[PDB]
Parts: C-alpha cells; structure tokens; sequence
C-alpha cells in the first residue's frame, strides 16, 4: 500500500531474478514490435512478463526490466507503481479479485466479499495463510451486465452467488481449475430469458453490399 | 517578417509563431501565475494555475503551454480567468500543510505570494488532509514532501539540466508522491538548483535550514570564484554575517544555475 | 446445421499464463521491419 | 422516420454478438467479413473517408465526436514519420462491457476494421491498446489476427491491394485514465498513463511522436460494414447527426442484464422493457438510470419516461450519451451511496497529474462520504456543487469533467434526499 520501497532481505536489489531463456526470445519478440529508437515502448509488456514469470515484482525485476531495455531504473518503478496490477508485495497463488464499483455494487457484491471473506477467514487485502489466496477488491473489470463477479489470476467469473463462488474457492483448494464464465445458465453476454435478438440465421457474404464494389 | 497579431488585454502585440499564451503577455508586461512552468525547463502543464480565457472561447486555456493563433484577444483580469486562479489556489491549498511559520519557504515562496494575490482568503476545505512520508536525497536538499504540491520541476529539473533522470513520481492519484522511490542520494554536480526551482518549501537547503528568513537579508551581487566559470551569485547576508549563497541570472554563463560547491 | 444453442467461444478454457506472448512470438515473423527514428534512444 | 427501436437481424452490425456462433476466421468469412476487402483497400483513403463522412458516423468512445472529419485530419501527405491507427480498447468505464463483447466474439470484424481504418489514414501498422485484465479476450483477438495473417489479409501486401499493413495488440496494465487517448498514447510509449495537453493534437503528434488518430473498437469495428454496405445506409438509423446503430449495456437493477444492439434514437424505456426484462419490481419501481457509464449525469425517472438515447437527446436532458452503458437504479437504493461509490472509483482512478482532479476528486470522495452518513450542514451541497464547477473544464483530460458531472446530476435531481439524509443525522446524533 506503500508506494516507497525499503530493502528486505527478501525484497532488494540482490534478491536473484532473471528472465529464463525462452522469456528472452519473448522479449525479444515484444521488442521487436516497437519503432527502433523507441525501445523504451516495451516496459510494460516485459514488466507483465517478469511478473507473470516470478508471480510477483521484487526490485531485480524493476532493475532488470531496466537493464536489458536500457532505461533508467526510475522509469521503471514509474511504471510498476503507476499500474495496479504490477504486485510489488507476494501475492498469493490465487488473487481474486472483487468488483465493487456501482453496477456490481448494486447487484450484491458486497455478499460476494463477505462470502469470500469467511471462507477464507481473511479481510480485503489479506492472504491466507498458506500463501494460495489474495483477496483485494478492485474497480470495475469490464463485465458490467455479468453482475456480480470477481478475477482470479486471469479469469473471469461472472454472475456469481454466494454459493457460486464458495463452489469456486472449494474447486481452487482442491487442485483443479474451474470454468471462466457465468455461474448462472446463460453463456456471455445474453438475456437469461432467451435470446431478445440475433436469433434469425446471419445472412453471410454479399448480404446488402453496394454496387460498384 | 512572420509575426502574427495577438491581443492581450486588447493591447496590440507581434510575436513569432510558436509563441505560448504565457510569453505573449509577457511581452506587454503581464506575469501570468504559474507553478510547473519554468523558462529553462519543459513545459508540463500540470498545476493549471496559468488558465487564461480567450474570449469567444467557452474554455480556459492553459497559458504556459497553449501557442497562440493570430488575432487571439488574451483575458488576463476576466472574471472566468480569476475564478479559474481560485479554484486551482483552492485544490493546491486543500492538502498543503499549515508548516509556513516552521518553514524555510516563508516570506519567499510563491504559493504563499500568489496565493495572496490570486487565491481566496478562506477555505472551505473540512477534511483532513494527507500527510507524505519524507525522502532522503542526501546532506544538501532538505525534503518533506508533505508540501510538495507535485508540480515536477524536481523531475524536468534532474532529467534534462542535472541529466540524471532519478527523480520521478510513484504513485497515482492525490497518493502521487514525487521521490526516487528507493533510499538514493542524489548527488548531482548541480543538485542544489532543485532548492531554487523548487515553488515551495518542499525541497530546502539542510545546511541553511531554520537559520534566517528572506525579509532580512541584504541582497550583495557578487561573482563565484568557486572554478573558472564566473557565475554571478547573490550573496545574502544578515547583520554582518553570510546565510546563503543565491544564484544571479545572467543567460551567457551561468543561465539561473549554481554548481553545489558554489552554493 | 444451423446452431444457436451452444457456446462456440470454449477456447479460453485452456489459455496459460504465457498464451499471449507465445502468440507474440509467433506472430515475430509475418510483420513489416519497423521504422527507425535514427538513432538508439532518445538518451543517445 | 418518427418512431426508432425495434431493429431486425438483417441490420444488425454485430452479428455474432453472443458467442453463439464460430469467431474464427472460418466462422467470420461465413457471416460476411472480410468480403471484397481489396475493392474497399483499392479505391483510395478519399472514397472510404468519404462513406464515413456520409454515414453520420460519430465516435463510440463516450466523446461523439464525428468520426470521418476525425479521421480526415490524418489524410495530409507524409513528412518522414509513420502513421500509426490506435484502437481504444481499454473500456475502464463503469457501465461499460460491449468492447469486450466485440473482441471476445467479433474479433476478425475488429481486424478487418483496423485494415480499412488504417488504409483510410494511410496507416502504417494498427497498435491496439487491450485492457490488461481481458487476458483470455487478448488472447482471442491474437488468434484472431494470426489467422489474419496467415490468410494474408494484413501484413506484407494486405488482403492483394499492395498495402503493408501490421496489427499489434498492447495489453494495458490496469489504469481507467490510458483509456483517453493521449494518456493511451503515453501508455503505449511506455510510461505512465498520463494525459497529454491539446495542442500538439494526436493527428500531428502521437504514438511516438508520429501522426496517430486514436479510435473506439466499435467505431472501428463498424467501418467495413459502413464500407460494404453504404454510408446511406448508416446513415438511415437514427435521427440526423445521430446516425446508426448502437451497442446498448443495460445492467444494474433490470431483471436480464444483456448487452444488446438497437437502432440509435431508440426510447430508453423501450429498450430497458424490450431487452432487459423491465426494472426489477415493475417500472414504477425504478429511481434513476445512469444512461451512458459513470461519466454522465444520472437522471430520475420522471426524465427517463420519454428519453430517447443518442447524444443529442441526451445533451438537452442535462446529460450525455458516452459509452450508452445504461445503469438502471431501483427505489430500494442508496443513491447517494451508489454515486459516492462512483466518485471512490474517479479518485482510485485518476492519473493525479494535474491539481483540479488530483485534489478536487479526492476531496470530492471526502465530501460524498459524509454525504452518505450524513455528517454535513446543507450549505455543504451548493460548496460541492462549487467544487465541481471548479474541477469541470480545468483539468488536462476529462476525467475531470467525468468526476464532476455525477456529482452535479447527484445535486440538480436529488438534493432533497441529501438534505433528509443530513438532517436526520442532525436530529438523531445530537
Ligand atoms: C477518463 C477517460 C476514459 C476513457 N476511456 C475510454 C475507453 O475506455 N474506451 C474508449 O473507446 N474511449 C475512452 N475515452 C474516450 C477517448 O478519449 C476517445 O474519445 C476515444 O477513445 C476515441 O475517440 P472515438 O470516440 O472517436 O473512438 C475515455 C476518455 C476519458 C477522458
Ligand atoms: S511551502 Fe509555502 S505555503 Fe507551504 S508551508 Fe512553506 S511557506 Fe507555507
Ligand atoms: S518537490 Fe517541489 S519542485 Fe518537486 S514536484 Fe514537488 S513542488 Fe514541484
Ligand atoms: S483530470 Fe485527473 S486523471 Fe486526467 S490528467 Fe488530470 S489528474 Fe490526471
Ligand atoms: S462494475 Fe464490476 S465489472 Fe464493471
Ligand atoms: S503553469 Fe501552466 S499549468 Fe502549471
Ligand atoms: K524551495
């Protein structure tokens, strides 16, 4: 929650990080999309890739983001402070996070949080434990209509109920790996009593085109 | 030539093309408020205390950073150009800390002057305001970053005259906090100029912390014989004896720039 | 036949962590060479 | 035409909206993408700027700015410099999931756009700015735009026009403010998302300094089919300078939160009662709708009973349009804490560059947070109101403008709420 950085002894500029090699042919793939002279471009990609490589950001990941991009270190920290899914404290193995802004707040997310919380016996931006769940809650994710929903990690899980998201948690102490969808019947996006358009069959290539063309 | 005609106050007046809002009345003689724009700096555009009307134009416009189009009439004493003045001196005042008797900035700051000037004589602000904890960039700037008012001078300052590119805002936000986010001491050769940029009491001299205040010193114009360079300095002194050493302009040496020996 | 009852977007259920960037890398070899400002950075 | 809504399948846009059918390429060829491509890339940026211009089309992005006269301030000639066509796919704003919805299940229709889009600027490449949290919706568009190229449709000798033509996906990394387009721009240049002050507009200097025009994913994704199709077409929806179809979000308290297409000028409570099931407990259950995302002023049902929703209906019903994102609000609401809730989300959302929303917006929070108690005195309400006016128009982008237009529509509707809220706080803590 701070936005300075103290060396500890297990987050400092000794803490041994590094890129494996076939992260460096990602990078050089990322880089590589970028104008040459603008090399600067890809410190948010590789600063994600760092993160998705170590699970976290320590400062060696900063520092060597800066190093094989050849950027000062300053605005690199820029960045991974700025951007609110750069985790610069250990995260556990599971983050879920909780929208609660207003069309998932008036949809009961606040029961999703409290069904969470005392499943896991943690509060809002505590982890379990045994380092598996990081629960913090977030600002809109962009699943607006599939109200209530949390993220875990990389995944959607939409329209959820109490029970829906203790299934969840459940599943995700067990090992395996759940569904990224809605949690009710419908399959994205739809009215849940049926379809109230696009049920006639699209009328492919040619359908109303201009002359000329 | 290419001069095209602006019009500030009603009052005729050539400039280039390419020429800011802010220089243009600077030419007949105005100075606009301002807080992140410095001459020798880039320009950043982000404390909005130079917002100008232009009038038929329903919007304030940004004088430090907005070039002007021929036949423009700037406002620089509207009624739209002074509430805009307050209202920014408001936000700048709503978090800034009530330090200015323990401070080194007071009696020659320009938030206190321009604030005076501009500003309202009240708040209405009724929360309580944030609180920054306090940087160490060495044994020559003082820093509380309580009364940084995030104005990044600082930043343009160390990354294009110093050339160090080590300061820099964490954060976002009103929890933007302007720091090198690691305990770095910056020890540039021309490190104490963030001591003159710097609009507030912010960044000060630790070695010329709480020892005099500005309305009683006497301002001598003299030379530095610190190097070979000349650069012409202000010496302050107070009843007999030296406080602080200020740099003078003088834009063939020494810009408005000292070297930290010098100071 | 003409469906409409099932959910055809079931690819994502088996996306990792690295599905975007390998996807990336893939994708290295059928792009234009990129335009150079002349030199390295803005800070050489 | 007098009476808008009630829109057929035949001219619906986004077909495969819903996940319903193949979003590859061998579904998308099927449904019409990607359907005389080299005749719309052959016959110059002027004709296709052109069936723009005539389509009415203006922009998807929550500004409505025209979107041909947008994009015909990049047909200049080079001086050096690339230019670059972005596509705004960040879609932070509350309310708001139909971007998601195109690049999750439309994917080639957002290429195909990039490639017409980017031809009609004479574009070199197409950076498109995703949201960093759709990693299976970034994905997705990847596969997409492999089999693009693979197809040979963009890249060396795009679609057999004689047009290079690269498409980038740049996934963000979680900040509501790098969906404007400077601060997009400054995100995708690899700093911090901080908006940029206008002049040097984005047409002139952008993306890496090059000429750049930033663009929604549905005004781009609609180009190929305003190119197939005719811009007369387009242009025979909606009322005039409101031309077109629309992605509509209704959620909140509705019975079937969707997301669905309608004509533009469409009533709201026609479209809430046709696609959303109606307010949850009846339309007379219903307090305020938010018509268009969080950016713009809520407005009480007494307003929401014969409102139609394009912009200008909007503008003179003391609102806007934005993202059409419609955040339906029952009378079992808080509303003071549902709007409180949404100016908590522009202070834990906002780039802090410069002082008006940096300050104002946070002690905004403070003031709407004993707003919601109750611990105030109602002078406090026209201080607010004050306040806003002091944010509004002052900042460097209008996020700004986006945190103090609820506050306002807060005020202008329901100040006697805020004053039974304080004075029975009054009476029952002292
Ligand atoms: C705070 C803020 C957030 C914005 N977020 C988005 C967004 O998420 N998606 C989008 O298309 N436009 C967004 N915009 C609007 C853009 O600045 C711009 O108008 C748009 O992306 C491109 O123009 P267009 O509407 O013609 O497509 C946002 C604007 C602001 C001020
Ligand atoms: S910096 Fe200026 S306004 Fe702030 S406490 Fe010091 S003298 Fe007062
Ligand atoms: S410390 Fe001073 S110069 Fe630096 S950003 Fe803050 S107010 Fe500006
Ligand atoms: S309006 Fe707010 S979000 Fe935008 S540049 Fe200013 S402080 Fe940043
Ligand atoms: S409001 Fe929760 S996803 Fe948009
Ligand atoms: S002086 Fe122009 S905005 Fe700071
Ligand atoms: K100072």
């Amino acid at each position: 929650a701070l936005f300075v950085h103290r060396d500890t002894p297990k987050n400092n500029p000794e803490t041994p990080f590094d890129f494996t090699p076939e992260n460096y042919k990602r990078i050089e793939a990322i880089v590589k999309n970028y104008p040459e002279g603008h090399k600067a471009a890809a410190v948010l990609p590789v600063l994600d890739l760092a993160q998705r490589q170590n699970g976290w950001l320590p400062i060696s990941a900063m520092n060597k983001v800066a190093e094989i991009l050849q950027v000062p270190p300053m605005r690199v920290y820029e960045v991974a402070t700025f951007y609110t899914m750069y985790n610069r404290k250990p995260v556990g193995k599971y983050h879920i996070q909780v929208c609660t802004t207003t069309p998932c707040m008036l949809r009961n997310s606040d029961s999703i949080l409290e069904a969470i919380q005392k499943k896991l016996g943690i509060k809002v931006g505590e982890t379990t434990p045994d380092k598996l769940f990081t629960l913090i809650e977030v600002e809109c994710l962009g699943a607006c209509v599939n109200a209530p929903m949390v993220q875990i990690n990389d995944n959607y899980y939409e329209d959820l109920t109490p029970k829906d998201i203790e299934e969840i948690i459940d599943e995700l102490k067990a090992g395996k790996i759940p569904k990224p969808g809605p949690r009710s019947g419908r399959f994205s996006c739809e009215p849940a009593g049926g379809l109230t358009s696009l049920t006639e069959p699209p009328k492919g290539p040619g359908f109303g085109v201009q002359a000329g063309l | 030539s290419n001069l095209i005609e602006v019009f500030v106050d009603g009052q005729s007046v050539m400039v280039e093309p390419g020429t800011t809002v802010l220089q243009a009345c600077e030419k007949v003689g105005m100075q606009i408020p301002r807080f992140c724009y410095h001459e020798r700096l880039s320009v950043a555009g982000n404390c909005r205390m130079c917002l100008v009307e232009i009038e038929k134009a329903p919007k304030v416009v940004a004088a430090c950073a907005m070039p002007v189009m021929k036949g423009w009439n700037i406002l620089t004493n509207s009624e739209k150009t002074k509430k805009a003045r307050e209202g920014v001196m408001e936000f700048l005042l709503a978090n800034h800390p009530l330090d200015c008797p323990i401070c080194d900035q007071g009696g020659e700051c320009d938030l206190q002057d321009q604030s005076m000037m501009f500003g309202s004589d009240r708040s209405r602000f009724l929360e309580g305001k944030r609180a920054v904890e306090d940087k160490n960039i060495g044994p020559l700037v003082k820093t509380i970053m309580t009364r940084c008012i995030q104005c990044t001078r600082c930043i343009r300052f160390a990354s294009e005259i110093a050339g160090v590119d080590d300061l820099g805002t964490t954060g976002r936000g009103n929890d933007m906090q302007v720091g090198t986010y690691i305990e770095k001491m910056f020890m540039s050769e021309l490190s104490g100029n963030i001591i003159d940029i710097c609009p507030v009491g912010a960044l000060t001299s630790k070695p010329y912390a709480f020892t005099a205040r500005p309305w009683e010193t006497r301002k001598t114009e003299s030379i530095d014989v610190m190097d070979a360079v000349g650069s012409n300095i202000v010496v302050s002194t107070r009843t007999g004896e030296v406080m602080r050493i200020l740099p003078r302009m003088h834009e063939d040496i020494n810009e408005e720039w000292i070297s930290d020996k010098t100071r | 036949p003409f469906d409409n009852t099932t959910y055809k977007n079931l690819q994502h259920h088996d996306y990792s962590t690295y599905t975007f960037l390998d996807l990336n890398l893939d994708l290295s070899k059928f792009r234009m060479p990129q335009p150079s400002s002349g030199r390295e950075s803005p800070r050489h | 035409k007098t009476s808008f809504g009630s829109l057929k399948d035949e001219d619906r846009i986004f077909t495969n909206l819903y996940g319903r059918h193949d979003w590859r390429l061998k579904g998308a060829q099927s449904r019409g993408d990607w359907y005389k491509t080299k005749e719309i890339l052959l016959k110059g940026p002027d004709w296709i700027l052109g069936e723009v211009k005539t389509s009415g089309l203006r922009g998807r992005g929550g500004a409505g700015f025209p979107t041909g006269l947008k994009w015909s301030f990049m047909n200049k000639p080079s001086d050096g410099r690339p230019k670059y066509l972005v596509v705004n796919a960040d879609e932070g704003e509350p309310g708001t999931c139909k971007d998601r919805e195109i690049i999750r299940h439309d994917p080639h229709k957002l290429v195909e756009g990039c490639l017409v889009g980017g031809r009609a600027m004479g574009a070199r490449a197409a950076y498109i700015y995703i949201r960093g949290e759709f990693y299976n919706e970034a994905s997705n568009l990847q596969v997409a735009i492999r089999e693009a190229y693979e197809a040979g449709l963009i890249g060396k000798n795009a679609c057999g026009s004689g047009y290079d033509f690269d498409v980038f996906v740049v996934r963000g990394a979680g900040a509501y403010i790098c969906g404007e387009e400077t601060a997009l721009i400054e995100s995708i240049e690899g700093k911090q998302g901080k908006p940029r002050l206008k002049p040097p507009f984005p047409a002139d200097v952008g993306v890496f300094g090059c000429p750049t025009t930033v663009a929604n994913v549905e005004t781009v994704a609609v180009s190929p089919t305003i190119c197939r199709r005719g811009g007369a077409w387009f242009a025979s929806f909606g009322r005039e300078r409101n031309s077109g179809t629309k992605l509509f979000n209704i959620s909140g308290h509705v019975n079937n939160p969707c997301t669905v297409e309608e004509e533009m000028s469409v009533p709201l409570k026609e479209l809430i009662e046709k696609h959303a099931g109606g307010v949850t407990g009846g339309w007379d259950n219903l307090l305020a709708v938010i018509p268009g995302g969080s950016s713009t002023p809520l407005i009480p049902k007494s307003v929401c009973e014969t409102v139609l929703m394009d912009f200008d209906a909007l503008i003179q019903a003391q609102t806007g349009l934005g993202t059409a994102a419609v955040i339906v609000m029952d009378r079992s609401t808080d509303i003071v804490k549902a709007i409180a809730r949404l100016i908590e989300f522009y202070k834990h959302e906002s780039c802090g560059q410069c002082t008006p929303c940096r300050e104002g917006v946070d002690w905004m929070n403070k003031v709407m947070a004993r707003f919601v108690r109750g611990d105030a005195r109602p002078a406090e309400i026209d201080s607010l109101w004050e306040i806003s006016k002091q944010i509004e128009g002052h900042t460097i982008c209008a996020l700004g403008d986006g945190a103090a237009w609820p506050v306002q529509g807060l005020i202008r509707h329901f100040r006697p709420e805020l004053e039974e809220r304080m004075q029975r706080f009054a009476q029952q803590h002292q």
